[PDB]
RNA sequence: UCUUACUAUAGUCAGGACUAUAAAGGUCCGAACGGGUUAUCGUUGCAAAGAUAUCCGAAGAACUAUGGUAAGCGAGUGAA
RNA sequence: CGGCCUCUAAGUUUAUAAUCUGAAGAUUAUGACGAUGAGAAAACUUUGGUACCAACAUUUAAAAGUGAAAAUUGUGCAGGAAGGAUAAACCGUACCUAGAAUCUGAAACAA
RNA sequence: AUAAGGAGAGCUCAUUAGUCUCGAACGAGUAAAAAGGAAGAAGCAUGGAAUAUUGUUGUACGACUGUUUAAUUAA
RNA sequence: AUAGAUGAGUUUGGUGAUGGCUCUGAUUGAACACU
RNA sequence: AAGGUCAUGGCUUAACAAGCCAAUAAUUCUCUUAGUCGAAGCUGAAAAGGCUGAUCGACCACAUUGGGAAUGAAAAAAUCC
RNA sequence: GACUAAUUACGUGCCAGCAGUCGCGGCAAUACGUAAGAGACUAGUGUUAAUCAUCAUAAAUAGGUUUAAAGGGUACUCAGACGGAAAAAUUCGCCCAAAUAUAGGGGACAAUUUUUCUAGAGUUUUAUGUAAGAAGGUCGUACUCUAGAGUGGAGAGAUAAAAUUCUGUGAUACCUAGGGGACGGGUAAAGGCGAAGGCAAUCUUUUAUGUAAAAACUGACGUCGAAGGACGAAGGCAAAGGGAACAAAAAGGAUUAGAUACCCCAGUAGUCUUUGCAGACAAUUAUGAAUGCCAUAGGUUAGAUUUUUAAUUUAGUCUAUAAAUGAAAGUGUAAGCAUUUCACCUCAAGAGUAAGGCGGCAACGCAGGAACUGAAAUCACUAGACCGUUUCUGACACCAGCAAU
RNA sequence: AAUAUUUAUGU
């Protein structure tokens, strides 16, 4: 969807980019519960490099 | 964030108004342009007493003219009778021009040449003139006489120059003669166009329409619907520069180096220099404006010489008669 | 050979400052240079347009040099 | 070390041809002439950005600095000549440069 | 807008990371350039002589830089 | 502290609501008027 | 690490580290108003009730306004400069 | 006078005056001014000002927001409030229980934390269905322009009727051949889709939720949500395009007592494309979102199951009811019983106005008083009356005829 | 079955 909303005449798609927002705002309730639940395990570490998730995506508020 | 000294805008160029005479200055973004000089062989000096607007006789025929900057003239090719490919180098800009200049280069024999960049014509483009006759390539493709839909197809792209004829109607073009064997007359300057309105021509009877008579009706950039001949030439797009006319030049300094005078007006003048001179504070005299040899410069008055008749227009120029347009 | 305009070939503009630029500005302060705001003097004057002070422009629509062109029935040139 | 000499610009032309024109003449082309520009070598000598030599900036004769010359690179638009090439004649040479005897201003003129 | 309005300035001197010099890392030096501080001395006075001619405010007119009656009107 | 919890007049042709105003209770470091 | 202290604390110092508080106003700023509190006074059936901040007691500030220091066990003055 | 215990007579006549509220006085006033009587308090009595209570009238105890003051345009979401099952550790919160209680006891509940569980919330298994959205292209019906030396040869169009207007430079009407713009007929339904705004021709490409059935998986990971940010109809500003049609404005013709207007001939912004600004709506279900729960019936939408004929069933939507609720109208998948959370309201009018501030190019938007003046504003219903309201019923009311003025 | 002139005032 982020591919998409960067395309040709993406910027005109405001009704998706409520769609970007939801799925970022769903896995940044994923990763805070994920964290604090698998403390720091080898299984939690290797979906971050993996993924190239960084803290930017659960720790703060995401704004779009 | 600080705001840049280049502020782009749409397709005109503004800049910080850090003085008085930059602050309506506009300019037309064209970056693509060549940065350097010339094909100096295909140029010529611009000098003598003709630039301060003399004739032979050495008296001011021309007025408001002279001072401007040193400028060279560049031969450009009106006519395009060589056929075959011709590759475009680079889009130079033309001081004695409004429209843009393509410096072609046929591959066939390497010569070099100018034409008249249309809108959109990059560095790298093919164009080619069909106006010396189709290549026996594309007769035997079509292996008839010829086939208007086959031959649009394969020619009628941006920047070939045809005959009227060959081209479509509907169509853009921006390098229209009117002689069978004449250069391009007219729509050469920035961002004019004409349109193809009818062709003299019949069904053959299968739907494919054959040229019957012996000129082609077209709308001028004024929008007069005038007649032309059927092998007259004609470029395909519209030519360059299209904000040429929404420029600005923001101080007096800048139309001094484009090779313009003061302009006097005749209230200005006394009543020997001018019918519109004299009086006591501003006044216009009970006298309809003129020329300062008498020609009504306004109310509709016709310069055009009486006997000398357009046996060429089908549908005259409209004529707007003093009303405001916005 | 003055002067106005244009034209060709050339030349000149200490130093400093601001501005997005190393260089993009009819930018700023100020010499040369170019102007001639105000006052006084002078008025058979040093001078048939000068002197002193003050003031304005000073990278520009700038200034300067050597040539060239356009003037006298109709008006040449003229930011008038 | 300039002229003379070669080449040409702006222009000129009772030169030639053609054309226009009450006469005088005018126009176009070619030629000739025309600097305020361009001209080999020497402390011995005889193609078009693969570009160009307008403005502005930068860099460059290796101890450093400074001022030129020429060149290098780049910037801005206002877009920036022409042509030819590549055993010592003739002419100029004295003085004056405007506060102290010489140029223009009627003059030995506070310009 | 260099708005306005203020501060500083010369001479002697403590002090010195580097550069430079000298002697033998270090030491010394301003008969090296600079930096430097709430230091100090003298006089009425240290932008010491000369050079750069006020500040602010309200209006009319013309946007502005420019141009004009050479030699009474520069607007 | 186990007796302590209350209403009334007024909107509408009229009814029922909503909602303010005023009255009924107690009081003042009070003032004024008649005493 | 050392001193200081009954003891504790950068309380103090040296040398390292770049932390600590806050994120919805921590912090700071301007304006309006006010002495604070108590079954102390008045009031309600009552609410961690409401209002007042007289006489009573406790606390704070002031002594024409502003700017300050010392003496003394201690400023806690209608003092003093 | 009534509230509020207590009466007559005379005088005055919307005058003079009374008045806390409603009010009284216009020639026979229990309301004003006298006289008398009566009711009541008393060295006090009234009035004015103020405070508490009245007032649940700022409602923590303890309110409310469909139609009466009051639900934000929207829901993703930081902070912050709230939120499962079965055990355990710590606090010793909570309770005995105080006196701001030393030290203990009790363990249901609460807080931080730990281990397990699957009913909440999610993921996989291409669902089906579907006008959410976006990109690049196209289709068609009509319209419009041009052309044919078209046929035809004097009318056409407009309106209640007309006029302005079009037409002999050949219109309207009937054709042929090209060009150009925006629009979206049927299907179509109480239908569906998105957070809302809103979304209806077509092909391809692209995009997040949601729904049904089965298993599987994670194992409370949830709901609400100030602000910030994002989205947000039409109209509008700005720039560049487009321009057939419609149409603010401006102008003309009618109608009319007058007619800016309603009607008409025409017509510019604008509607459309692209890029920004703007953020206000009866942005509505006049009803915030979410969770738990309560009895039936008849339709309808997309699925599932079945002896698929017809019956069960999940998630939506719409009518009519029960209990109940409501001022009533009505609702009854909620306007009921409860709960969580955010926003908002506190008599009318002044006023969503002023001033300062913030945002914007502007238009305007956000936020937001006080003074002066009032005792009323306001909602639903009831019965009438009225309607250039519908349908009936009587009348020389009308039509018709005769006679008359 | 898609018709459409004009109708102000009442201490
Ligand atoms: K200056
Ligand atoms: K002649
Ligand atoms: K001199
Ligand atoms: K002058
Ligand atoms: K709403
Ligand atoms: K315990
Ligand atoms: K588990
Ligand atoms: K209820
Ligand atoms: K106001
Ligand atoms: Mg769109
Ligand atoms: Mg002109
Ligand atoms: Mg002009
Ligand atoms: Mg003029
Ligand atoms: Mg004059
Ligand atoms: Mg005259
Ligand atoms: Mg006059
Ligand atoms: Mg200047
Ligand atoms: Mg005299
Ligand atoms: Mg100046
Ligand atoms: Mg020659
Ligand atoms: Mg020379
Ligand atoms: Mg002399
Ligand atoms: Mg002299
Ligand atoms: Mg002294
Ligand atoms: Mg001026
Ligand atoms: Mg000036
Ligand atoms: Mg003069
Ligand atoms: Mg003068
Ligand atoms: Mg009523
Ligand atoms: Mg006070
Ligand atoms: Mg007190
Ligand atoms: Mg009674
Ligand atoms: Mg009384
Ligand atoms: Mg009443
Ligand atoms: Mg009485
Ligand atoms: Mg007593
Ligand atoms: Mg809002
Ligand atoms: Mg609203
Ligand atoms: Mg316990
Ligand atoms: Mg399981
Ligand atoms: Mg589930
Ligand atoms: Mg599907
Ligand atoms: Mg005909
Ligand atoms: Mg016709
Ligand atoms: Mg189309
Ligand atoms: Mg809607
Ligand atoms: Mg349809
Ligand atoms: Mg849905
Ligand atoms: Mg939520
Ligand atoms: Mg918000
Ligand atoms: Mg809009
Ligand atoms: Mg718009
Ligand atoms: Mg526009
Ligand atoms: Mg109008
Ligand atoms: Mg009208
Ligand atoms: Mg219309
Ligand atoms: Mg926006
Ligand atoms: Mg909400
Ligand atoms: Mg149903
Ligand atoms: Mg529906
Ligand atoms: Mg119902
Ligand atoms: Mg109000
Ligand atoms: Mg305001
Ligand atoms: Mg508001
Ligand atoms: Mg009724
Ligand atoms: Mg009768
Ligand atoms: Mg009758
Ligand atoms: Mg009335």
């Amino acid at each position: 969807l982020s591919k998409a909303l960067e395309g040709h005449g993406g910027n005109r798609d405001k009704n998706n980019k409520r769609s970007l927002r939801r799925l970022c705002h769903k896995r940044q309730r994923l990763l805070r519960y994920m964290e604090r639940k698998e403390r720091g395990s080898g299984r939690w570490h290797h979906m971050l490099e993996t993924l190239g998730l960084t803290p930017a995506t659960w720790k703060g508020q995401i704004t779009l | 964030i600080v705001t840049p000294y280049v502020r782009d805008a749409g397709m005109m160029r503004t800049y910080k108004p850090h003085t008085p005479g930059i602050r309506h200055l506009k300019r037309p973004i064209n970056d693509h342009l060549w940065k350097g000089r010339p094909y100096l062989p295909l140029t010529f000096p611009k000098k003598g007493q003709s630039k301060g607007g003399r004739n032979h006789s050495g008296r001011v025929t021309v007025r408001h003219r002279g001072g401007g900057h040193k400028r060279r003239i560049r031969m450009v090719d009106f006519e395009r009778w060589i056929p075959g490919p011709h590759t475009v180098l680079r889009i130079e800009y033309d001081p004695g021009r409004s429209a843009h200049i393509a410096l072609v280069k046929e591959e066939a024999t390497g010569r070099k040449s100018y034409i008249v960049a249309a809108d959109g014509m990059r560095a790298g483009d093919v164009v080619q003139s069909y106006r010396s006759g189709l290549p026996q390539d594309l007769l035997d493709s079509m292996g008839g006489v010829v086939d208007p839909g086959i031959l649009a197809a394969r020619t009628c792209w941006r920047g070939n120059c045809l005959p009227v004829s060959m081209i479509p109607v509907g169509t853009q073009i921006y390098c229209v003669g009117s002689r069978p064997d004449g250069k391009a007359v007219f729509c050469r300057s920035a961002g004019t166009y004409a349109t193809i309105i009818s062709k003299e021509e019949e069904t053959r009877e299968d739907g494919t329409k054959v040229m019957t008579g012996k000129f082609v009706n077209v709308r001028l950039q004024s929008g007069e619907i005038r007649r032309v001949s059927k092998d007259a030439c004609a470029t395909v797009g519209i030519a360059s520069n299209i904000m040429h006319h929404y420029r600005q030049l923001g101080k007096a300094g800048r139309s001094r180096w484009l090779n313009i005078r003061p302009t006097v007006r005749g209230l200005a003048m006394n009543a020997n220099d001018h019918p519109h001179g004299g009086g006591r504070g501003k006044s216009k005299g009970n006298r309809h404006p003129v020329s300062p040899w008498g020609t009504p410069a306004k109310g509709g008055y016709k310069t055009r010489r009486k006997s000398n008749v357009n046996k060429w227009v089908v549908t005259p120029r409209v004529r707007n008669m003093g009303v405001r347009r916005n």
